[PDB]
């Protein structure tokens, strides 16, 4: 029952630099250290096993190191696909307990939202709904704020948002609000507008339809 | 030519019992042991137990001990996890996995289990119509997860984002977006799918203008 | 060794 400490929980690098995330064995555990890429939605990656071993496929660029209670993953020229969760786990005996991960963010230039706004389908308004929907797309950094206004009066309730993941090749995040009405409240207005305040920019981004 | 097959998606009442399938094939079963290993947002990953087919060898993490049961069917070359007593805390992916780290180091797709009262109910599909223009898909009122969409069978994936779904109202809405040039729509067909394999539904939304 | 878990 040997404790694994990883670090750092979370990690911000350039396209280029070299990233080391360490792996801490609360025992001895000799070489028996695997390291591991996840990505959201996909099965975890081997990269490492045996403390130094690469598995097939791994790009060279990644190296394992240590033995006894230290380790280390090395990842020299961080590409924008290295974005993700990195997890330690030993491999000396049950029960096999992996590290906390480290999450990896690609640092990168600013880059300000592209923002649409669509009005519900004529297909959710038969059904008895309309959902108005903002996208905020390939903008860095993650920071931003959306505002709905219904008639130039703001709204927050019925608001959902999700971020995507950082894109594994322009290292952007994009970001989804959904403002959700019943069909009523949603023909009692005419004018639904979306606005987005990123550091990109003092004056907010500002997008709007009217029925 | 190595499989680990898995159910995207059980749905399981709470107080019930799951058992999560991970069917092998491509090698003899009985050379590799199969691990279980948890994967719960912001909960890292936590492994669970293996069960050794060749040689009758299972072991638990002891905090799964009541909780989890391992059985393999030799004949059907499938590794069982059983989980007992199920509560919100057991929702999340479960991934069956052969071996230790190294040569044989192979992982399933991963089993989406969700622990609710709710009933499976597949997604509407509606269509987002507004140099570069962007369309979407709005996938509303399904349950449970997992939902994959794709655009014109995925030979569009250049500038897809697909959004993380969002809970309300006991149902799931996700959005997905993809961005072409002004010249390709609208006279050239572009389509969203939305796969929710919970209740055996495929649906193809084509955005018109 | 005798069979790949411990270690
Ligand atoms: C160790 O690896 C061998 C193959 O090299 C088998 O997969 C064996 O079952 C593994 N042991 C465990 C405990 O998974
Ligand atoms: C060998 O024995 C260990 C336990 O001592 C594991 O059960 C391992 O999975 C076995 N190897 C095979 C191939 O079954």
């Amino acid at each position: 029952d040997i404790q694994m400490t990883q670090s750092p929980a979370s990690l911000s690098a350039s396209v280029g630099e070299t990233v080391t995330i360490t792996c801490r064995a609360s025992e001895n555990i000799y070489s028996y250290l695997a390291w591991y890429q996840q990505k959201q939605g996909k099965s975890p990656q081997l990269l490492v096993y045996n403390a130094k071993t690469l598995a097939e496929g791994v790009p060279s660029r990644f190296s394992g190191s240590g033995s006894g209670t230290q380790f280390s993953l090395k990842i020299n020229s961080l590409q924008p696909e290295d974005f993700g969760s990195y997890y330690c786990q030993h491999h000396y005996g049950t029960p096999y307990t992996f590290g906390g991960g480290t999450k990896l963010e690609i640092k990168r230039a600013d880059a300000a939202p592209t923002v649409s706004i669509f009005p519900p389908s004529s297909e959710q308004l038969t059904s008895g709904g309309a959902s108005v929907v903002c996208f905020l797309n390939n903008f860095y950094p993650k920071d931003i704020n959306v505002k709905w206004k219904i008639d130039g009066s703001e709204r927050q309730n019925g608001v959902l948002n999700s971020w995507t993941d950082q894109d594994s090749k322009d290292s952007t995040y994009s970001m989804s609000s959904t403002l959700t009405l019943t069909k009523d409240e949603y023909e009692r207005h005419n004018s639904y507008t979306c606005e987005a305040t990123h550091k990109t920019s003092t004056s907010p981004i500002v997008k709007s339809f009217n029925r | 030519q190595v499989q680990l097959q898995q159910s995207d998606a059980e749905l399981v009442k709470p107080g019930a019992s799951v058992k999560i399938s991970c069917k092998a094939s491509g090698y003899i079963f009985a050379d590799h042991a199969i691990h279980w290993v948890k994967r719960k947002p912001e909960q890292g990953l936590e492994w669970i137990g293996y069960i050794s087919p060749g040689n009758d060898d299972i072991k638990y993490n002891e905090k799964f001990k009541g909780k989890a049961t391992l059985t393999a069917d030799k004949s059907s070359s499938t590794a069982y996890m059983q989980l007992n007593s199920l509560t919100s805390e057991d929702s999340a992916v479960y991934f069956c996995k052969r071996s230790l780290p190294g040569t044989f180091d192979y992982w399933g797709q991963g089993t989406t289990l969700t622990v609710s009262s709710a009933k499976t109910t597949p997604p509407s599909v509606y269509p987002l119509a507004p140099s570069m223009v962007t369309l979407g898909c709005l996938v509303k009122g399904y349950f449970p997860e997992p939902v994959t969409v794709t655009w014109n069978s995925g030979s569009l994936s250049s500038g897809v984002h697909t959004f993380p779904a969002v809970l309300q109202s006991d149902l799931y809405t996700l959005s997905s977006s993809v961005t072409v040039p002004s010249s390709t729509w609208p006279s050239e067909t572009v389509t969203c799918n939305v796969a929710h394999p919970a209740s055996s539904t495929k649906v193809d939304k084509k955005i018109v203008p | 060794g005798a069979s790949t878990g411990s270690p």
